[PDB]
């Protein structure tokens, strides 16, 4: 049971640290094809510094 | 971290793409000889497309 929770924060960690990854980390699951597929660009990748 | 070494290489080659085609325009009808205009023509390759 220990085991299992540990996990569960595990994988929870692992899921907000991808979230972060790539372009620019925000919600890259569809974000990425909803932004190359138009000529535009992040919002946040625009404010990106 | 190779996605990433993608996108960049992708965004470069674009980026370069554009300002070849933006340099090209100040070329345009040039009249030597029988030549009239002159370009820079700029590709990606397939084999490093690949």
């Amino acid at each position: 049971v220990e085991r299992d929770e540990v996990a569960a924060q595990k994988r929870e960690l692992e899921k907000q640290i991808e979230r972060l990854s790539q372009p620019s980390g925000a919600e890259d699951s569809r974000m990425i094809a909803l932004a190359e597929r138009f000529g535009g660009v992040l919002l946040s990748e625009i404010y990106d510094d | 971290s190779s996605k990433s070494v993608a996108n960049i290489i992708r965004k470069t080659i674009q980026r370069e793409q554009n300002r070849i085609r933006m340099l090209n325009q100040g070329l345009q009808a040039v009249s030597f000889g029988q030549v009239r205009g002159v370009r820079l023509n700029v590709n990606v390759r397939e084999s490093h497309a690949i």
